[PDB]
């Protein structure tokens, strides 16, 4: 999971 | 604020390929030639002009059979429709030609792309 | 030999959402208490073990309405459609225990991880 | 488009  | 999962894209396609080996809910029968080719409307939709055009037409929508023009190469339209459900392209100096035209009826920018700059590397 | 076109499972992923805001190509409608949630079975069954299991039923698999137990937020389940859609998940702190009971219901397991661990990081 |  990232912060797009 | 979304979060996003890098993965998930590449996750789903490999579960649209899984549904297409398994013959699960696919919808339409491509016939090039002599050849038949079972598939998903929707993913034909997403990776196509020609399928986006011819499946969001009112009459054409609901047909089970689609027939391509007969210049269209088997193998090329094979080698297409597995890179739509895989992002892998075989792409060999013994079918360039086949898939490249194949891309360009298909409306496949990004394949008509690279098989443009593997041509010209070659000459 | 293959070569790969890095984003096109995203740019698949991208016209799926396109056709399911369309309304095109939809195959069934979900239904949470007092809403509907409209979407492609192949789409579902690709992002949920639950999904998988009910649409790969020989008596399910024809069904065009799925009623999901009532238990179910109908919020929490907007969020992971938007989720299976777009690869994001909309997570906040006012909705994360609905979004982690709907993903443990629909079996997204990278979904209820994650919740798990924002969870953890706020105990 | 890479070499996978
Ligand atoms: N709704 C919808 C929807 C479903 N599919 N789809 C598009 N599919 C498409 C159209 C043209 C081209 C390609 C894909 C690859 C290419 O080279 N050209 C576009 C849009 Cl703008 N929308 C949609
Ligand atoms: N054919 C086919 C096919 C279509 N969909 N699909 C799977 N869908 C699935 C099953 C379980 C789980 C998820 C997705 C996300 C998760 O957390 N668990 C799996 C397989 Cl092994 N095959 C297929
Ligand atoms: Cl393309
Ligand atoms: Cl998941």
């Amino acid at each position: 999971w990232v912060i797009p | 604020s979304c979060i996003q999962f890098t993965r998930h894209a590449s996750d789903v396609l490999l579960n649209l390929n899984r549904l297409r080996s398994r013959d699960i809910l696919t919808d339409v029968v491509i016939v090039v030639s002599r050849e038949q080719f079972r598939a998903h409307k929707t993913v034909l939709m997403a990776c196509s002009g020609l399928f986006y055009s011819i499946f969001t037409d009112q009459l054409k929508c609901n047909l089970s059979v689609i027939n391509l023009d007969p210049e269209i190469n088997p193998e090329g339209f094979c080698i297409l429709l597995d890179f739509m459900y895989t992002s892998r392209l075989n792409l060999r100096e013994g079918n360039i030609m086949a898939v490249m035209a194949t891309a360009m009826y298909l409306q496949m920018e990004h394949v008509v792309d690279t098989c443009r700059k593997f041509i010209k590397a070659s000459e």
